[PDB]
């Protein structure tokens, strides 16, 4: 074969890359995503829920053969897992922030930062709406252009692709290195939702409440002028009227009513929410709506399987890029360990039932090592290797030992 | 059943200037190429006499790239109701119109400012004309490596028995494959052929263009039908504000249901050494 | 600048194809002024459509007022010898 | 008008100079190959025939 | 045309407002702010005096044969006047690269209206409202 | 679609002018070509060779000849270019000249 | 150059073989609707004697 | 194989996705500079179409892609790309079917 790609990569139509489609964002498009996020309401809460499902349950670092890595770091012994857990103390927050940004925006992006001594401080995220990548004819990022508000002006600069890092969940293709904003991708559905909310709110004011209509004068009789109606308005004034006010009139005064004209705004809200949730790939229940015949049995099993599958795909996509673009470079550049090691970052399942896991362990624990049980049950493994590697429970080995 | 989802193409002109010239991707819309003076001869002198100066003098060829543009505007009612993607079609047309633009700028410079001419006066218009035109350039101490050719000239050349007979060409490729024959790009010491279209040269009949000095063609007394030249001594200078090359932008109107596509490029074309080039005349 | 009604644009419009086809299927003759609106004749350029009644299925389908044999609805261009 | 190149061509930037200088006309050189070359010991001399 | 700040001279921006910017070939060398007219197919040249010759004002300096941007009808511009002008004066090409008033010229109709007055040999602000061609 | 055109030289800041793609059409009107034949049952039976296959082949060949006539008649009548050989150089040179 | 073929049913030549039971005859018939049109007549040249 | 294809779970989802949407998933083998295997690299399926012989087997791949001012085009031999087809007209079909184009009427009806 060949040491370089020989298919082309459909990117640079001659603009920033090409201007017709979601591959090109100005700083204005980026600030539109920011405006959708910061403007609150149901849209912002739903995309914040999407981040919480994908990344909110926290994470765990694994290295295959971690014990074999045992090394004196600074007189103190560590494994690579122990070094990484110390290098990234608050990784749960970082994963949730980056993973959130990588759902909203086309990419999460950030720097590596150092202690004055040259020791690793942190992977420092940057505000993604402030930054756009510049990429080559084969779609790889070569530089980053940044625009930022200062004193009402816009301090602006360009940075190399070498010392930033970036992560893309929403790839347009396996070759895409720039990604898609789901907010821009579904912009029409967002605007439809907001416009129907505004339409309902205005319609409730006009039509949700009955309104009093006093008609004055006999039909085909003497006309009544505005200065005449002013005196009638003084009598039936809703400002000074009370709940149990009574009226006495001649035959030529009629207190008509504009009734509240019924419309099913509940059904309109449900339909809007059904569109928006599905467009964002959330389950309908996240919108406080729900549906008939769908709350139980195999229909429920399916929608929850689809949701967990979507979460797994995003989690793996994030995991691999964070290891390859952040962790391995940090190990290589600031750690005494081998950066080519089999590091995995895994993110927890948000919708796992511990009671289902407990049932499984009761049913088939006799085929699982104590280590595998500790893994499934989300516990530290036993301190003694045979106790971890064995299949009969550690409490059974203790009572068997007490039998000597 | 559904109607035919198709459009039949119009005439497409031949685009060669990027290959057939030295291309400069300029950093500025205006600029200069520096040129050294010709070689001279060291002068005779007596013993003990002062050596007189005759140092290298310099000048420049200025480039002054002109924004070629092409644009289109269509209503969204039309765009939505179209048989095919109207925006893809207008993109392809806009891109083609700018490549044609480059080729017009290139060919008009190439034909007008070539400093040598071989007048065939009818007669031996085939290989002998190419060899004679190489002779005209060689007589100014440059060596050409490329030729640019009109459709009429091509037709004459491929009727020449020296190319059309396998005995005389040493291969039957010209008889079989005409213009695509490898000998056609490897003749009289020229290692490239650049087949032009007839409409390419600037007659001044096209809107917004004011014509060149010559007639491009090879079918009447005095037409220039080919140019034999050094490819490294004719420059096509391309400038773009937002990249290396032609930029297409998608306009959408702030108020109306209107969308459009607009292309631009800045191009100039200039000889470094116009003596390195000869036209062939009917 | 091109609107959908503009003359150079008409062949791009799906509706210009659809309504010309539909006009050919509705006509009984080339006499456009009799059969169509002045608007349709202009908007769909019906002078340029080969309208003559030959593409109308009712030209060929039998529809006799008294039918004792179930002959009505037979289309002559669907027989053995057509 | 609005800010534009021909207003500021020598104020906000400098025009490009191409860094490669183009050559003038070069003559063909062959005498050293095309003839016998004698490195003479004296400016004036004779060869016998 | 120029403005002074301390020791410095700055070029004036010929355009104040408007979108009616259009492209032509220059039939001769032209200077920013000169009135120009059609002299060949999409080709513009400096306007002579007394009317029948105005398409717009040249927006930046050009050599002959270069493409020129030009401001026309609906544009609001900074232009040098040949004589004193006041608000509401109609002005037209002077034949000298400047404008002058209709009142001073042999013509009876202008091409721009003075919005801000100026002395001779300095910039007024004016709105371009008409073009003049060959009527015979 | 209309032919490729040329872009135009434009001053910087000037409006880019419209010269968008413009369309025309070529109409078609498919004419019915027909062929037929008849064979009696007694003839179908007694013939030493399959007359219905022979007649299917004839009808097919006759329709193909019809298609092929319509094609050639369009091709020859509605070519916009022409090389007039004037009774001379009628082999390769005429063919090259028509190209 | 486009050979336009049309068939009201199916896609190509209709060939019908049928027998008339009243006359003891097999008929073999066939039809196609055809037109031919250039999209660009400039893309061809006749050679003329 | 598990070391040759470390992230096969992602690759399978990408190619399996593409081969449901488009008629085929398609891509390259890639090497390191040293000539050791680097990866199987997918290619953008909307940019590529197969050219097939008289018995329906793919001989070459024809690509066009967006470029400065339009489209850029090339041909590649079938001998050094690879491709995968989920939906087929027949077991003989090497080119396959897009379920999007197959059901385009239902998609249009839904959107309308
Ligand atoms: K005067
Ligand atoms: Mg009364
Ligand atoms: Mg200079
Ligand atoms: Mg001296
Ligand atoms: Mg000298
Ligand atoms: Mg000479
Ligand atoms: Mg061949
Ligand atoms: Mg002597
Ligand atoms: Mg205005
Ligand atoms: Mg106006
Ligand atoms: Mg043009
Ligand atoms: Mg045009």
């Amino acid at each position: 074969a060949s040491s370089t790609p020989q298919t082309n990569v459909d990117s640079m139509g001659g603009g920033h890359s090409y201007q017709f489609n979601g591959q090109d964002l100005t700083f204005e498009d980026l600030r539109d995503i920011k405006d959708v996020r910061d403007s609150g309401g149901q849209v912002a809460q739903l995309m914040d829920y999407k981040a919480l499902l994908n990344f909110g349950e926290g994470c765990e670092i694994h290295v295959e053969g971690d014990d074999e890595t045992k090394q004196l770091v600074d007189g103190e012994p560590m494994t690579l897992s122990e070094w990484l857990e110390d290098a990234f103390p608050h990784l749960d927050l970082l994963v949730l922030d980056l993973g959130g940004d990588a759902l909203w925006y086309p990419y999460a992006v950030g720097e590596i930062q150092e202690t004055i001594t040259g020791e690793f401080k942190e992977a420092l995220p940057a505000e993604p709406w402030t930054l756009m990548p510049e990429s080559d004819a084969q779609g790889k990022v070569q530089a980053w252009h940044q625009r930022t508000k200062t004193h009402g002006g816009y301090q602006t600069q360009t940075l190399p692709a070498d010392d930033l890092w970036h992560i893309v969940i929403n790839k347009a293709s396996a070759r895409d290195e720039v990604g898609i904003s789901e907010v821009l991708r579904n912009k029409d559905e967002i605007q439809a939702f907001k416009q129907n909310e505004a339409a309902i709110n205005q319609a409730i004011e006009l039509h949700g409440f009955p309104q009093r209509h006093v008609k004055v004068g006999k039909e085909d009789g003497a006309p009544v002028r505005d200065n005449d109606l002013r005196r009638v308005r003084t009598i039936f004034d809703p400002r000074t009227t009370d709940a149990n006010t009574a009226y006495f009139t001649g035959q030529d005064v009629d207190v008509e009513t504009l009734e509240a004209h019924n419309f099913d705004y509940s059904a309109i809200h449900e339909m809007d929410m059904r569109n928006l949730t599905t467009a964002l790939g959330l389950p309908l229940e996240a919108g406080n709506v729900g549906a008939d015949g769908l709350g139980s049995g195999k229909p429920a099993e399916l929608r929850f399987a689809l949701l967990k599958l979507a979460i797994k795909a995003n989690q793996r996509s994030f995991s691999v890029q964070f290891v390859e673009r952040v962790m391995r470079p940090v190990v290589r550049d600031y750690s005494p360990f081998d950066h080519e090691a089999d590091i995995r970052l895994e993110i927890n399942d948000p919708l796992e039932d511990i009671g289902e896991v407990a049932d499984l362990i009761q049913q088939v624990g006799d085929y699982m090592t104590n280590e595998q049980v500790a893994e499934k049950l989300d516990l530290p493994a036993p301190e003694d290797d045979e106790v971890a590697d064995s299949y009969r429970s550690p409490a059974d080995m203790e009572k068997d030992e007490a039998g000597v | 059943e559904q109607l035919l989802e198709v459009v039949m193409e119009g005439r497409e002109l031949r685009k060669v200037a990027r290959e057939a010239s030295n291309v400069i991707n300029a950093n500025t819309r205006v600029g200069d190429v520096p040129i050294a003076s010709d070689e001279e001869f060291a002068r005779p002198t007596g013993q003990g006499a002062e050596i007189r100066d005759d140092g290298e003098t310099y000048t420049t060829v200025a480039w002054n790239a002109t924004k070629l543009t092409e644009g289109s505007r269509v209503t969204d009612e039309m765009r939505d109701q179209a048989m095919v993607d109207l925006i893809e079609r207008n993109i392809q047309r806009v891109g083609a119109s700018l490549e044609n633009g480059i080729n017009r700028v290139f060919l008009t410079e190439l034909v007008d400012n070539a400093q040598n001419n071989h007048d065939t006066a009818g007669s031996n218009q085939g290989y002998q004309a190419l060899n004679s035109a190489v002779g005209e350039v060689d007589k100014d101490d440059f060596r050409p490596d490329t030729y640019v050719t009109h459709p009429d000239y091509r037709t004459q050349l491929f009727n020449d028995t020296n190319l059309a007979y396998a005995n005389r060409a040493g291969t039957n490729e010209v008889l079989r494959n005409r213009e695509d024959a490898p000998i056609v790009g490897d003749i009289a010491g020229l290692d490239m052929h650049a087949a032009m279209s007839s409409a390419t040269y600037d007659d001044g009949t096209d809107i917004g263009w004011s014509g060149g000095s010559e007639t491009w063609g090879f079918s009447s007394d005095g037409d220039k039908g080919a140019v034999v030249y050094d490819r490294d001594n004719i420059h096509t200078i391309l400038y773009a504000p937002n990249g290396q090359d032609v930029e297409i932008k998608d306009y959408e109107d702030p108020i109306r249901d209107i969308t459009g596509v607009n292309g631009r490029l800045h191009v100039d074309c200039q000889y470094s050494q116009g003596r390195s080039s000869a036209t062939v005349q009917y | 600048m091109q609107l959908r009604r503009s003359p150079g644009m008409r062949p791009m419009d799906r509706d210009w194809h659809q309504e010309r086809a539909r006009a050919r299927e509705q006509a009984y003759s080339s006499d456009l002024t009799s059969q169509f609106s002045e608007s349709e004749i202009v908007k769909y350029e019906l002078d340029t459509a080969q309208i003559d009644g030959s593409d109308n299925p009712r030209t060929y389908i039998w529809n006799r007022t008294i039918d004792l044999f179930g002959m009505n609805g037979t289309d002559v261009r669907e027989l053995r010898n057509r | 008008f609005a800010a534009s190149d021909p207003e500021y061509v020598d104020t906000l930037f400098r025009e490009q100079l191409l860094e490669v200088v183009m050559e003038g006309r070069e003559l063909r050189k062959v005498a050293r190959e095309a003839s016998n070359v004698i490195n003479a010991n004296t400016r004036v001399g004779d060869v016998p025939i | 045309a120029t403005e002074t700040q301390g020791e410095h001279t700055f070029p004036v921006e010929v355009l104040i407002s408007g979108e009616e910017l259009r492209g032509y070939t220059a039939g001769e060398a032209l200077s920013a702010g000169e009135p120009v007219y059609l002299s060949g197919d999409y080709e513009v040249s400096a306007s002579s005096a007394d009317g029948g010759e105005f398409l717009g004002v040249n927006l930046y300096d050009v050599a002959s044969g270069e493409p020129v941007a030009l401001a026309g009808d609906d544009c609001e511009v900074r232009v040098e006047v040949s004589e004193q002008v006041t608000a509401n004066d109609e002005i037209l090409p002077d034949g000298l690269g400047t404008f002058e008033t209709v009142a001073t010229s042999a013509a009876s109709a202008g091409v721009a209206i003075v919005q801000e007055g100026a002395a001779s040999g300095e910039v007024c602000e004016a709105y371009i409202f008409a073009v003049q061609g060959t009527t015979a």
